[PDB]
């Protein structure tokens, strides 16, 4: 119970190449969230005409 | 109104002697009216309107009165590695039941 | 045997002079 | 001149507890008559009145 | 007599009366458990065999 | 359930990097533009029955 | 949504090895010096303690173990609903289906954490040799910042940033240069770390400030729809909601500053300089310069959450089998566990 | 002897000790390197690494970073002069790429 | 009978009951929680538990 | 985990080892004779038949 | 009301003597044997804990702790509003302006207290040797003398 | 556990534990002044909630 | 309000080693705003207050 | 560190062990008790009452 | 079948052995420097609809 | 994260 | 006490004497 | 070509047993 290997897993695939090229075999397609979402840079709008 | 006194059946912690230290204990209890009352018709109860609730659990204990010395002179020999408590399933099973 | 109950390391004891319970430990 | 203090006796320094106890083997448990068990295992005991009081 | 070649007592700490306040078995540490094979009784208790000899000296 | 657009609308924190304060308890991963959980979805397919 | 499997089937993938040479590598791989050794990339002793709803504070105790070859703690804070319960097949109260942060490593309730505290015996802090600007203690934040021990533009400490860039790359003595692309990973904490701030009205200062709530503000009339997606309604007017920081009726305003880590654990290695030195740390060959057991009890303090919370905190260990084959059709193995124990253990 | 107790356990279990290509036999060694373009066995055993336990670093009485107060302040029109008197430790030493 | 010497003097009570430390009700279940505490020099057995 | 498996975990697990109380250190033998008679210590170890 | 100052200023007494006394002095308060050592006249860890409006108990849980080299507690009831806090600097809720029980000895709730119990790992009741005529608990007050108690 | 009178208002219970607080305070050279503060059972990063 | 780190840039100290005694470090710094500020415009800031 | 996890640091600071006449130098002692109708330093260091 | 395309997995574990010489360790993603413009991985893309 | 050194052996 | 008088020690600071260099 | 050079053609000498090359 006080193992788990499940999260030591996907620490083990982020020391080994990048987790942002997706593989549709074993399922690899890391996570993300786009961070112009969770961080908001307003900035306006560019209307001028 | 019921007050009942249930014990606990699981094997490992059948007759266990516990020694000091605090242990979280939690165990969960149900509440499907078939499952806990039996009938001399064997109806459905959940149809026919059994309910049950639960107010008030608790979790007695009794200890034994002992001389702390003699108590102290026990707890070092249940301790110890080669006093490991061991204990048997009575009848010791691997379920399987086929259609 | 068919179903287990094999157990139990005791004999018990009671010291001579009546029998009085209780060694505690030799 | 100057010198320095006087001799202190109490309990060990923690440099000198490593090589005052080194972890001890007991290679027949609880073998032989109380009296030579191990008490000194039991943290709640005290050796300066044999008994074991820890107000519990 | 001799029951097995037991675990060490490891001696607790405290802010000295003068006490090492008590010692308790390891159980931070194997060559007690289960779930190899019997070949490895002379290769996992002579381990622990090995670690007592060198708590002695 | 709705949320008024006035809330968050055009006009919040303008001119500063920022994120909202009840959006830094909620999780970023239950986001549909999650282009990592989008992948798998569309992998199987758009049918409810796969 | 339902599931259900029909067949499933074993893939064995094996290469064309020539007979004799692999009668060679299975005659060597039946030595007892020549047995595989493996061990777990996150070697790691795993603990869930619960935080109650708005809790500030959840003390961790530990009994006296002996803590030979252990390394740094790490931590990070998950949620009661988001977690499932393990050691035990099916959940019945878990009733959510989004992102399991727990075994997906999806953190992101990392910058609620305010101050670690670590003591051995429940008498000595561990940074007790005075290796930090408040001694006793490390702070992750600081809330009431007046003796400038922050680090650019967020409230992390100046002592926390330290520790973080030593604990994933080692550096903090030749320098806080940017670490290598190679050395900063999507789950190494500098690239997660975001720094950002705003200026927002205040009241104490500002007398001309009324506080309008949402129903009452309008901005935008005549264009928009009332409180809704709904269409459009009401006049053009002049707005009334947000407060000038232009220059023409800038108002008096108050500094927010806070950071966002996602995806990182936060970690204090166990080593007496908290840079890297190999896998088996100096204190943990300390604890052999050092034999004995302690108590090791820890204090947190955390944001209070009206959602009910859970403070993960891993024990990094050594989790390292040991795997022989002497016979064909015979496989065994040897497993330990170092502070942590090593068998027998949770069920 | 006097060596730490703990040794023979994490001798054998790889935690501690020597670097499997000295514990494993000379033949799989050899074995292994000729077979290394197209069938590793390399990922299948433990390297120990082990911190030096003595004159690396001692944390005693020091702290891992110091703040110094100006003890010169000018407040001009246009630029502003701060002097320090730093003090550098005896058995210390200071890399002054993370003086900030 | 022995004289005393297997028996306490410094006070105990025989008979103790541990309130819970949580309880969670359900709609087919009820877990309770305890902490079951055994006092130094004390000696417990699971099978006057109930 | 450690070494007992097949005959060696049989007598780790007290399936077909020595007496009971001879797995036993011979003070808590003593102890469990002594008190065995209104405090019964028995019967919570193992003892095999073949 | 507002207080400003101008001028906060530090003053400083020197005991005049020789500089060969002065410099023996030094010289033996240098040594780490002669290290100075001073502690509060009131050591203690100061916890305060609600009580809600019309409450008739408050519960204390304390984690698992060593106890080594604990006195005794002390304890006494204050308000809220006569409390003000001083982990904050900033505190704009402090609409008192009395004379504060807290940062002054100026108690004036003991007479409100009607029982306390104390127990360790919840099933041992601490002077419950016997030693109290009422073991289990104290009791600062009752009603009715229950003979003569 | 601390059996209270009923107040109109809320109040607050003070609870002092008493400990040792001791500061060894020494200056081992000319300009140099060091401090160790030891509090015993409830130290200065033990406490409660 | 603003909290800024600001390293030393300067090639020979940038990298140095420096022993054991007591050094005297001074260096100066500049209010000007136009040398400390950046403009998007590249419009005077002491034109603007 | 790992060895300090306890404190025999607890007659480093005097709330046990020796009182002060026999923890401070002897040459501290002769010049306290030969000053101290003008100059008292008797005050700056603790006494263990055990 | 490989996951969600038509193509085999026979077929499938001769590509990634004549363009990156996995398939016996294990199906991994290739690195930058094995799988190019035009090569294998970087080019392959499954996919379905309903 | 980052855990253990190079644990192949050196061809 | 009743007291309105100092003492004298009656000997002044450092009985303990060191050499000329 | 602007650009510095450094102390490169000694190498970290350290074992599998020690991730510190020793000094006398």
């Amino acid at each position: 119970q006080d193992r788990n290997t499940e999260l030591s897993y996907q620490l083990l695939l982020d020391s080994l190449g990048d987790r942002t090229r997706y593989f549709s075999m074993w399922n690899q397609a890391v996570d993300s969230y786009d961070p112009d979402v969770r961080i908001i840079e307003n900035h306006g709008v560019e209307d001028e005409l | 109104p019921f007050h009942i006194q249930v014990p606990q059946k699981f094997f490992a912690i059948k007759s266990l002697l516990l020694l000091p230290g605090s242990y979280t204990y939690e165990w969960n209890f149900r509440k499907d009216v078939n499952m806990i009352l039996q009938s001399s018709l064997g109806n459905d109860l959940r149809t026919d309107g059994a309910s049950i609730s639960f107010t008030s659990i608790n979790l007695y204990a009794t200890f034994f009165p002992m001389a702390h010395n003699t108590a102290s002179t026990l707890e070092a020999m249940l301790r110890n590695d080669t006093n490991d408590q061991s204990f048997n399933d009575y009848l010791s099973a691997a379920n399987m039941l086929y259609p | 045997d068919i179903n287990f109950s094999s157990l139990a390391p005791r004999h018990g004891t009671r010291p001579f002079m009546g029998t009085w319970s209780d060694i505690g430990t030799s | 001149e100057s010198s320095s203090s006087q001799p202190r006796s109490g309990g060990i320094g923690t440099l000198q507890f490593v090589e005052e106890f080194t972890p001890s083997v007991y290679f027949n448990p609880f073998s032989g008559s109380p009296g030579h068990y191990p008490d000194e295992f039991i943290p709640n005991f005290d050796a300066i009145s044999e008994s074991v009081d820890g107000y519990d | 007599m001799s029951k097995e070649i037991p675990t060490p007592y490891m001696w607790s700490y405290q802010p000295q009366m003068g006490l090492a306040a008590g010692a308790a078995q390891d159980y931070s540490t194997r060559m007690n458990w289960l779930s190899a094979g019997p070949a490895m009784i002379s290769r996992v208790n002579d381990i622990r065999a090995h670690r007592n000899q060198i708590l002695l000296e | 359930r709705v949320v008024p657009p006035s809330l968050v609308d055009a006009y919040i924190n303008i001119g500063a990097r920022w994120s909202l304060d009840p959006m830094d308890n909620v999780n970023p991963f239950n986001h549909h533009r999650n282009a990592g959980l989008r992948y798998r979805s569309m992998l199987l397919g758009n049918g409810r029955y796969v | 949504a339902s599931i259900s499997f029909t067949s499933i089937n074993l893939y064995a993938t094996f290469f064309p090895m020539a007979h004799n040479t692999a009668s060679t590598l299975e005659a060597m791989l039946r030595n007892d010096t020549n047995d595989q050794s493996f061990n777990d990339y996150l070697s790691a002793a795993n603990m869930l303690y619960p935080i109650p709803a708005n809790a500030t504070n959840v003390p961790i105790s530990i009994p006296s173990r002996n803590w030979a070859a252990f390394r740094g703690w790490s931590f990070t804070r998950l949620k009661t609903k988001e977690t499932p319960s393990l050691g035990s097949g099916f959940d019945p109260y878990f009733v959510y289906s989004g992102s399991i942060p727990y075994l997906d490593g999806t953190f992101y309730l990392n910058h609620t954490f305010k101050k670690v505290s670590i003591t051995f015996d429940s008498s000595v802090s561990w940074p007790g040799n005075d290796r930090l600007l408040t001694p006793n203690e490390f702070e992750i934040k600081r809330t009431v910042d007046g003796e400038g021990y922050n680090v650019a533009q967020c409230n992390m400490t100046k002592d926390w940033f330290l520790v973080q860039m030593l604990a994933h790359y080692n550096i903090g003595y030749q320098g806080f240069y940017v670490p290598e692309g190679y050395k900063d990973r999507m789950y190494s904490f500098f690239r997660n770390f975001q720094p950002m701030s705003r200026q927002v009205v205040d009241e104490v200062n500002y007398k001309d400030y009324q506080a309008v709530t949402l129903a009452y503000q309008h901005n935008n009339s005549g264009f928009v729809g009332y409180l809704a997606p709904t269409m459009r309604q009401g006049q053009p007017y002049p707005a009334n909601y947000p407060y000038p920081l232009i220059g023409k009726s800038a108002v008096t305003s108050v500094t927010q500053k806070k950071f966002l880590c996602d995806r990182v654990m936060w970690r204090i290695p166990f080593s007496s300089n908290f840079m890297s030195m190999g896998a088996l740390t100096d204190l943990g060959q300390n604890m052999l310069y050092a034999n004995s057991a302690h108590a090791l009890d820890m204090n947190f303090e955390v944001d209070p959450m009206d959602e009910s919370t859970l403070l993960y905190v891993v024990f990094e260990v050594f989790d390292v089998v040991r795997v022989h084959q002497p016979h064909r059709g015979v496989i065994e193995a040897v497993y330990l566990r170092t502070p942590f124990s090593a068998g027998n253990a949770t069920t | 002897m006097a060596t730490p107790s703990m040794l023979p356990q994490w001798a054998y279990m790889h935690i501690a000790g020597q670097d499997a290509s000295e514990y494993l036999s000379p033949g799989l060694v050899q074995f292994a390197r000729a077979t290394d373009t197209y069938f590793s066995l390399g990922n299948k055993f433990r390297n120990p690494t082990v911190a030096p336990t003595h004159d690396v670093t001692t944390d005693r009485s020091q702290r891992l970073t110091l703040r110094f107060v100006p003890v010169d302040r000018e407040d001009n029109t246009y630029s502003y002069k701060v002097r320090y008197t730093l003090a550098v430790g005896d058995n210390r030493v200071l890399d002054m790429a993370s003086t900030y």
